[PDB]
């Protein structure tokens, strides 16, 4: 680094801890907790949902500009947790990748791809000492031709995998217990079902009932291949489904 | 409280904070007092532009910034960090001007500053900005848009916000102010009477209010706001104050 | 004139039964002068491998000096003789690096597997085209020639010294045809027992 | 530039008593053929002063957005100076120039009106950097044609008026349009006075065609 | 601290990392030459007489031209260094200027690079002292000594390494017109100072001799210790 | 193809004198075939005691005077003086040379009083090589006004003859003289004659009419 | 000097292929994303490229490969003509100084 | 290692610094040719995938060099390319898109398609802007169907259900123009690019020697080198095998070779 | 034989502008010389979802252009969250034009249908100018059409209008046009969305000719 390398073990991104940790990755990891939101998302065999708990702080704050659902591509959507420019940062960076691997392949980026460019940006933040890891992380869903539906988190270490329901935040290890209690019970998971399954997730583990207006969801269909923002009647529509049974 | 991890913006805390990044924000914190308030017919801003000496002639230090034709900028925090953003959203504005051929969008003017400051916070190499400002326009297709810009780098739209010392107690009149429904002349004159109410008289000695709009009545041009209607929006303060 | 005329040249491989023949001329001139009636064509790459180069005389040293280079850090690296295939893949990558100003120089290549024995012979282009042909390679001022007297007489299977007959016979009726190439013909014949080298009488016109 | 391609005719300009006036016809020919027929080849580059240019219009554009660019960005300062017209013109012989020492000129021949400080300006601008003031100035076949009529009417009468001016402009349009290939029958008048630019409409030419059946 | 970085000053004003080059410097093996009436000759005192070493190739008397010589006292890396830029310095001149090298302009030169390498904190110094002899244009015997600063100055007679000032003393002492008119004086004299430096001497005496319009020419062990004995000889007859 | 040159005609003239150094030139601005314009004078003042005259390519000559100009500023603002006759005149050499590959199509004249108070009348090429005359004609018509320059203020081929010095009012009338005949046979010169006399006290300007084409 | 003139049109463009491209993608992020992006990949380009091998030894630039995106991607340019391969290398210390500018 | 005075590392790319050569080896008077390989080379689009033809000739200015060439060139196992022009040009051009392709599979996990190297070729010939000539017909079946392709040199493409190139291009289109069925069999597109190839071969000098096919469908590659072989050597009537002596040498070495 | 041909479109490109959307056209011949390369091509580029270009000049410099400018135009409208502009994407175009103007030539005339001014028609030809246009032809075969659409253009055509006069416009050219030929593919841009269809054989609109007996 141009300032000069830090002395402590956990004080710089590059030297390592006598076990061979790198304490600034995990430090990033507590910045996502930082963040102090929650995403869930949830993988089915038509559709894939991600779901994010809204919250706009002040009244004087316009609500339609807080958001944490942005879009990469048009059939590509991520919902993003941690530090909000950073998050900004990297959703500009896969947008531009994206763009750039339609034009030079002649076909839209596959999500794995994307995510996989992301964690190799990712990995050389944390391999050099002049930057450091960004404190947030992406979740990228997307219908591929093939595979269906795709649900891939995306973080700071430089990990890229996929799974089938996804969580991040400040209650990650609630929320994944619960989807992976979930998941153990396999059902239809329909669209609907999986909106309803990520939405209740996301409830029990922050013990509280939402409102429309308290989250925002995105989804993504094999019939609708483009990724679709929820409306907040729809999402109410959702929540009075859910109350009633 | 990051007693070892304060030193460079590269640097993560145990609990997952850049302390230099607060630290900015702090240093915003210890200038006097901006608000702008966001209404139907446009913006409105106002700052509490404290005079340090009688010896400067009036207007120096402007904390008014016309980055394009229709986009106005109110800072806080540092003044030379204030005009070095101003001079970096005036090239964004003319490069799209220049290229697309039309003006750019608020939201997108607001977006590349809060990423180039952002930039700036990431490495270690430069420090973060100890800046914020607000970015305001009017047109009549994207209509009135107010966004403000932190040193960590985020872009919000308001409806009406404050940055400084006496942040607060703006924002909480801003709140008990019901925008939305006032046209642009009733805006400035209670962004006047906000402004004189924050301001403190016994810590800081003076102030000269500075006063910019940009809507409908403009045509959708940010400029000052004419002498007579400043005056009047001054003398509403001043009885307000009084009783 | 043709640049490949300046200095001239007509370099011939030819393969056998087990066995694989090179020859080459032995002039270097400018233009129509000639000078030495000694210089070298040929290069070892290798104890069962030859390249043979024809064209300008200045190309050819330094496109062989390089390969030699090459193949010296190839052979050093790997720590095993390089097969025949190999060194035409570098050869033609060393000419393509020079696509677009190229050594004026055709090389052929010829030589057995220093594995398996098995005759090898190639001919590459200004640029570095691959050409594998299991009956003969030619390159000179006088290929038609040599193109004539080879398909006229080669034949599968030859003995080696009558392979070295005909290999001789060849170059001598197409460089006699050829003012800027002759004065003299040198023929290596590369077997795996051994590898004979031989000069011919040739007219010294 | 290295092909013209698209290019103009021909500007006239003339400084009367109060600013200045120039014309410019609309039309873009590729070759022979006039193809855009409604393009206006004159730019207001602020309130005090006009710009029109004869050549390639792609660099005719360019120039346009760059001086609009300066313009507005000068706005922005807001520090009460403005671009005299006299600076435009040392600003435009500059960029030509530099682009000409680059082997890579732009095409145009450039009419640059203003009226600052109570005093007309009238500059000329071509592709190499060749720059002067005149009282009249004309471009192209308009330096062969109009110029002789403007210069005999001024050496005669030194000082114009407004509607002097102008008529004298017309009757050298009417005659470009009669002994000129690329001319339009539309054209364009703009005039710079105190009350600031003034670009006229599509106006057209008074077209006599006796002397064909003289014959 | 003040003692660490090259460009740091330290409050009195010093650069003490180069002070520390020189104390590198000191730390090497005792160099001397003197200068004589077309005559100069160097000497260098050999650490130690190491078996099962080729002394070809831990010379420390190099020739940078073909009237120039240097010895070095120091990093020995570092000497090879400079002495392949002297070298290189010098042909580039005698290609651009086609006179030969004159002792000052190659002196000069190594100073410079010296004093470059003593520019940044980056670079460090280095750890050598050149003595620079050899003959002008003219013939006139020259003798030079440069510091890792990039200091250089001509002397009639030094020496660089351990145990130098003992040497400059013996030197200053028995330094004659007489012993500089006569070329054998002159070895006689260097001799004498690094047996002074190294009790031993015998093989230990590393002595090379230029002369006017002569190559740099190493004596042999056994010219060495011939004039060993002529000056034992001479000192046993008082 | 692209041309970067063109010639714009002009002709221009200098003579030295004891306490005078006389810059004339005529206002023709005229490329090709037709005119530009009728008032365009060649000679620019640098100094006090300095004028240039510079003729051919208009777009070089534009670009080479605000190139000296600005080298004034920077002289008089490094040396806190301003830059003598012969400075300028080496400075323009220098500048000429340094675009020799591309070179700038005008011909300068530099005509000034010297430290002495002498006048000096440097002639320069469009490469660069200058040296001081007593006087010179440069542009389009330098070879009709030399002659009668030599045979005047030169006395040469005169037999018999007093070498009477150069006095002002003479050398205006030879001055106007020789641009009356240019403008006679010389299509490039006419309309007006623009003439700066250089002396301790200024720089006075003086504009004579010449008959147009 | 007339080595300035290229000798090949194309051998200019192709020479600076690597920098035409990398000015590309600057100027289209410029255009699009804005002054932020190309800032910001010249700071991670020159961190990158800050730490590598010294001058006369060569450096794989594995970090810089990917954040050019060509840590998968091959052209003539990495095959036709090999850097470690140099067959030219000068004095170590001169490549150092010429690298940081002195010379 | 280099002599004096090297100070810049090492420059990857092209070395065009040896062009001055050929202007001053030009001025003395009046550049010898390179294989261009006269080609013929054809596609077809039919019901289950892509069949590709080419001929076997390379001619080195009008004098044939090689007799046996192999013109389709493989870029991925369900993408194949036709080559035409330059020989060398085209060799490293599908070489090159091939190991591309390949590093792109790997990274993905799935087959490659068709439009991305149909992509990578032509941007890499609109930026070396022609010079590099290479004719080439690019054929492959991905997941979303058979594709024919036909790559311009300067970077021009066009998606066609048959394609020709090279200079015996005009009689195979001639062909396919006259015999040309929408969704056709296996056995008829074979048939179809045999004729084309093979009137190419018969009515253009550049082309001719043996026939190439290559088979390409969704359930398997079928690479035919030796698809046909219409034209052949006769019959050698006179005998002129050299016997041992016939040739008289000077000097004679030799070196045994250790094993 | 008929080779070293860098391959032409050689096409003869029509936009026509209507009340809520843009009519498009092109022929389908691409000749390297003489020779038709392609017969049946696809000269109507699409460069978003409602906006089309049509490609006239060098095939390989017009299908980079278009390429690049798709590319560029994509990632806008993702960054901005809105449907692009027809006037940014011919912006895009006459920049990329304007810039390797003296590189690579290329006729493009842009298009399409946006919220804000509805139908769109503008006109890059070569040398990188830039104008709206309410019908624009270009191509080499454009210039036998050029009386044909002046006389018969109206204002306030209607959609099928709109499509029958550059079926007509075009099939005049392809028949005079030795360049142009293949089959009319025309695309109408609207609202609703951009419908394609192609006039092959019969379809083509035909025009009788003279016949005249004695010849």
């Amino acid at each position: 680094m141009s300032r000069g390398s830090s002395a402590g073990f956990d004080r710089h991104i590059t030297i390592f801890s006598p076990e061979g940790r790198l304490y600034q990755v995990e430090y990033a990891f507590k910045a996502i907790n930082q963040g102090g939101l929650t995403s869930v998302a949830v993988r089915g065999k038509d559709c894939a949902v991600i779901v994010t708990q809204k919250k706009v702080p002040d009244k004087l704050l316009d609500s339609s500009t807080v958001t944490h659902l942005f879009k990469i591509t048009e059939n590509i959507g991520c919902v993003m947790t941690g530090m909000t420019a950073d998050s900004r940062s990297q959703v500009q960076r896969a947008r531009y990748e994206a763009a750039n691997w339609k034009y030079k392949y002649g076909y839209e980026i596959p999500v794995d791809m994307l995510c996989k460019r992301i964690a190799d940006i990712s990995q050389v933040y944390t391999q050099n000492a002049e930057m450091r890891p960004l404190g947030c992380c992406m979740i990228l869903i997307g219908i591929d031709e093939e595979q269906g539906p795709q649900v891939y988190k995306c973080d700071p270490a430089g990990y890229y995998c996929g799974f089938k329901a996804t969580a991040a935040g400040v209650k990650q290890t609630e929320s994944t217990s619960f989807l992976e209690k979930k998941v153990k019970k396999k059902f239809d998971w329909t669209f609907e079902q999986t909106v309803e399954t990520a939405i209740t997730c996301l409830s029990t583990v922050l013990s509280i009932d939402f409102k429309p207006s308290e989250i925002e969801v995105g989804v993504v269909t094999v019939e609708n291949p483009k990724f679709r923002i929820l409306t907040e009647a729809e999402i109410d529509a959702h929540l009075v489904a859910l109350a009633e049974r | 409280i990051g007693t070892g991890y304060d030193l460079s913006a590269s640097t993560f805390s145990p609990d997952g904070r850049v302390f230099q990044v607060e630290y900015a924000m702090k240093a915003v914190e210890n200038s006097s007092t901006a608000i702008g308030i966001r209404c139907k017919d446009g913006v409105v801003f106002g700052v509490e532009k404290l005079v340090l000496s009688k010896l400067y002639e009036e207007g120096s230090n402007k904390r008014l910034f016309n980055v394009d034709r229709h986009v106005g900028m109110a800072v806080a925090g540092l003044l030379a960090d204030a005009r070095s953003l101003a001079d970096i959203a005036r090239e964004e504005a003319s490069n799209f001007r220049s290229n697309f051929g039309y003006n750019i969008p608020l939201k997108h003017l607001a977006d590349r500053v809060a990423m180039y400051v952002h930039a700036y916070t990431l490495y270690s190499a430069v420090r973060p900005f100890g800046c914020s400002f607000m970015l305001g326009s009017y047109s009549v297709n994207d209509g009135a848009q107010l966004y403000m810009i932190d040193p960590s780098g985020v872009s919000y739209g308001y409806w009406g916000c404050a940055i400084g010392k006496a942040r607060q107690a703006a924002k909480t009149e801003i709140e008990k102010l019901q925008m939305k429904e006032m046209t642009c002349r009733d805006i400035v004159k209670e962004v006047a009477k906000i402004i004189y109410i924050v301001h403190d008289e016994v810590k800081d000695k003076a102030f000269e209010l500075e006063l910019s709009w940009v809507g409908e009545l403009t045509n959708g041009r940010h400029e000052i706001v004419p002498k007579d209607i400043r005056e009047e929006a001054e003398k509403y303060a001043k009885e307000s104050l009084k009783e | 004139m043709s640049i490949m005329s300046y200095n001239g040249g007509a370099v011939m491989a030819m393969k056998g039964k087990n066995c694989v023949a090179i020859a080459a001329d032995r002039r270097f001139g400018i233009q129509a002068q000639m000078v030495t009636t000694d210089f070298q064509k040929i290069f070892p790459m290798g104890d069962r491998l030859y390249i043979g180069l024809a064209g300008l005389a200045t190309d050819v040293q330094t496109v062989a000096q390089r390969l030699k280079f090459r193949l010296n850090l190839y052979e050093l690296k790997e720590g095993r003789q390089i097969k025949p295939y190999t060194l035409m893949s570098m050869v033609a990558n060393l000419l393509y690096e020079k696509r677009f100003g190229p050594y004026y120089t055709e090389p052929v290549i010829a030589g057995l597997d220093p594995k398996t024995f098995k005759p090898f012979i190639c001919s590459l282009d200004l640029i570095g085209c691959p050409m594998v042909t299991d009956d003969f390679v030619v390159s000179g001022t006088c290929a038609e020639q040599m193109y004539g007297m080879c398909e006229s007489l080669w034949e599968p299977n030859m003995d080696p010294d009558h392979l070295f007959e005909t290999i001789s016979q060849a170059m001598l009726n197409a460089v006699d045809r050829d003012a800027v190439s002759g004065m003299g013909v040198i023929v290596h014949i590369i077997e795996k027992d051994k590898i004979t080298t031989r000069t011919l009488k040739a007219r010294m016109d | 530039t290295q092909n013209p391609m698209v290019t103009g005719t021909s500007v006239l300009g003339v400084k009367f008593e109060g600013g200045v006036v120039i014309a410019a016809d609309m039309l873009g020919s590729y070759g022979s053929l006039a193809r855009f027929r409604n393009i206006s080849r004159i730019m207001r580059v602020n309130n005090s002063t006009m710009l029109g240019a004869s050549g390639d219009y792609a660099d005719f554009q360019y120039l346009k957005q760059v001086l609009g660019q300066m313009v507005i960005d000068e706005e922005l300062l807001g520090d009460g100076h403005s671009y005299s017209p006299r600076a435009i013109h040392s600003w435009l012989t500059r960029a030509m120039y530099s682009r000409r020492s680059k082997m890579n000129p732009l095409w145009n021949t450039m009419v640059i009106g203003g009226y600052a400080d109570g005093e007309s300006f009238l500059g000329y601008v071509d592709m190499l950097g060749v720059a002067y003031e005149a009282p009249s100035l004309a471009t192209g076949y308009g330096a062969y044609l109009a110029q002789p009529l403007l210069r005999e009417v001024l050496e005669k009468q030194p000082v114009l008026s407004q509607t002097e001016a102008r008529d004298l402009v017309e009757r050298c349009m009417r005659v470009l349009y009669y002994r000129d290939a690329r001319s339009y029958n539309r054209f364009q008048i703009a005039t710079v006075t105190e009350k600031g630019v003034e670009i006229e409409g599509p106006l057209s030419t008074e077209t006599n065609w006796d002397i064909a059946h003289m014959i | 601290s003040y003692d660490r970085a090259i460009t740091v000053f330290s409050p009195d004003g010093h650069l003490f990392q180069v002070e520390y080059a020189q104390e590198a410097v000191k730390k090497g093996s005792t160099a001397v030459g003197v200068r004589g009436r077309d005559i100069v000759v160097l000497g260098v005192e050999k650490k130690s007489v190491a078996k099962l070493q080729d002394e070809r190739t831990v010379r420390k008397i190099c020739a940078l031209d073909d009237n120039v010589c240097m010895a070095f006292a120091g990093l020995t890396a570092d000497a090879r260094i400079v002495i392949n830029r002297a070298r290189v310095e010098c042909q580039s001149h005698r290609l651009t200027v086609e006179d030969p090298v004159t002792v000052e302009y190659i002196t000069r030169y190594i100073a410079s690079l010296k004093q470059r390498y003593t520019q940044s904190n980056g670079r460090r110094p280095f750890g050598i002292s050149a003595l620079i002899v050899g003959f002008d244009f003219d013939g006139t015997p020259r003798l030079y000594q440069t510091d890792p600063s990039g200091t250089y100055h001509a002397w009639k007679a030094n020496a660089i390494g351990r145990g130098a000032k003992s040497v400059r003393e013996f030197l200053e002492k028995n330094y004659t017109d007489e012993a500089i008119e006569t070329d054998d004086l002159t070895i006689k004299l260097v001799i004498k100072a690094l047996l002074e430096v190294v009790q031993s001497g015998g093989k230990n005496i590393e002595l090379a001799v230029m002369r006017r319009d002569q190559s740099l020419k190493i004596l042999n062990p056994e010219e060495i210790e011939k004039y060993v004995a002529e000056i034992e000889k001479e000192k046993e007859e008082n | 193809r692209f041309s970067p040159y063109v010639f714009n005609g002009g002709t221009i003239l200098a003579i030295a004198g004891e306490d005078f150094a006389i810059v004339a030139s005529d206002t023709r601005l005229s490329e090709g075939f037709s005119i530009h314009t009728r008032d365009s004078p060649k000679c620019y003042k640098l100094t006090d005691k300095t004028v240039i005259g510079c003729s051919g390519f208009h777009g070089d000559c534009l670009t080479l005077t605000k190139i000296i100009e600005a080298r004034l500023k920077m002289y008089k603002h490094s040396n806190n003086k301003a830059m003598t006759t012969g400075a300028i005149a080496a400075m323009l050499s220098t500048i000429l040379y340094s675009r020799r590959f591309f070179p700038y199509y005008v011909y300068n004249i530099i005509g000034g009083l010297d430290e002495e108070g002498k006048g000096a009348v440097y002639s320069f090429d469009p490469v660069g090589s200058y040296q001081r005359d007593s006087f010179k004609a440069g542009g389009s018509a330098s070879a009709m006004l030399q002659p009668l320059l030599d045979n005047q203020v030169g006395f040469k081929n005169m037999q018999n003859v007093e070498h009477v010095p150069l006095s002002l009012d003479r050398a205006m009338r030879l001055v106007k003289d020789v641009f009356i005949s240019a403008a006679e046979r010389d299509v490039y010169t006419g309309d007006a004659l623009r003439i700066c006399i250089v002396t301790k006290e200024g720089i006075r300007e003086e504009t004579v009419s010449l008959r147009k084409d | 000097k007339n080595e300035l003139l290229p000798s090949h049109p194309l051998e200019l463009s192709e020479k600076n292929f690597q920098l035409n491209q990398d000015k590309m993608n600057f100027s289209t992020l410029r255009n699009i994303q804005g002054l932020f992006a190309p800032l910001k990949l010249q700071m991670e380009f020159k961190a990158v490229q800050q730490v590598q091998r010294l001058p006369f030894l060569s450096s794989s630039n594995l970090s810089l490969d990917v954040l050019r995106g060509n840590d998968e991607t091959i052209g003539f340019e990495d095959i036709l003509n090999d850097p470690s391969q140099s067959e030219v290398m000068g004095e170590p210390h001169l490549m150092v100084e010429y690298k940081l500018g002195l010379l | 290692m280099a002599a004096v005075s090297v100070y810049a590392p090492p420059v990857g790319g092209f070395s065009f610094d040896n062009c001055r050569r050929n202007a001053v080896l030009e001025a003395d008077f009046a550049l010898p040719k390179v294989r261009k390989t006269g080609t013929t080379i054809a596609g077809v689009v039919y019901k289950d995938g892509i069949v590709l033809g080419a001929d076997t000739r390379a001619t080195e200015g009008m004098v044939v060099a090689d007799k046996n060439c192999s013109k389709i060139h493989f870029i991925s196992p369900n993408i194949y390319c036709c080559g035409a022009g330059t020989a060398a040009d085209t060799d490293m051009t599908t070489q090159l898109i091939s190991s591309n392709l390949e590093l792109h599979s790997l990274s993905t996990g799935r087959l490659p398609r068709v439009v991305t190297a149909n992509r990578m070729l032509k941007q890499m010939l609109f930026r070396y802007q022609g010079y590099i000539g290479a004719a080439l017909v690019l054929g492959g079946v991905d997941v979303t169907g058979p594709h024919l392709y036909s790559i311009y040199p300067h970077g021009s493409t066009d998606k066609l259900p048959y394609v020709t190139m090279g200079s015996g291009s005009l009689a195979a289109m001639a062909v396919f123009e006259d015999k040309f069925r929408p969704d056709m069999e296996e056995e008829e597109a074979k048939n179809l690019v045999s004729e084309a190839i093979a009137a190419g071969i018969f009515n253009d000098l550049g082309s001719g020697s043996n026939i190439d096919l290559c088979v390409i469908s969704k359930n398997k590659l079928d690479f035919l080198r030796p698809y046909t072989v219409p034209n052949k050597k006769g019959t050698r009537l006179g005998r002129y095998r050299c016997e041992k002596g016939t040739t008289a040498v000077l000097t004679e070495k030799i070196t045994p070779l250790e094993i | 034989d008929w080779e070293s041909r860098e391959v032409s479109t050689g096409t003869t490109i029509m936009a026509v502008q209507f009340d809520g959307g843009v009519v498009l056209g092109a022929d389908s011949r691409t000749t390297t010389g003489s020779y038709i390369a392609n017969r049946v091509t696809d000269k109507l580029t699409p460069i978003h979802d409602r906006i089309f270009c049509c490609r006239s000049g060098s095939a390989a410099d017009t299908q980079a252009v278009a390429d690049a400018v798709t590319y560029q135009l994509g990632f806008h409208s993702i960054e901005l969250n809105e449907p692009p502009l027809v006037h940014t994407a011919a912006s895009l175009f006459k920049e990329m034009c304007y810039r390797y103007r003296e590189d690579l030539m290329a006729g493009i005339i842009i298009a399409g249908w946006d919220p804000q001014e509805g139908g769109q028609v503008y006109s890059v030809p070569m040398g990188g100018m830039m104008v709206r246009q309410s019908f624009a032809i270009g191509g080499s075969g454009s210039s036998y059409i050029y009386g044909y659409v002046d006389a018969t253009y109206r204002e306030g055509m209607t959609k099928e209008e709109c499509l029958q006069f550059t079926a007509n416009a075009l099939a005049l050219a392809m028949e005079r046009d030795g360049s142009s030929g293949g089959v009319i593919r025309l695309a109408a841009i609207a609202e609703s969305g951009v419908e394609r269809q192609v006039l092959l054989g019969d379809q083509i609109p035909k025009f009788a000719v003279a016949t005249l007996p004695p010849a």
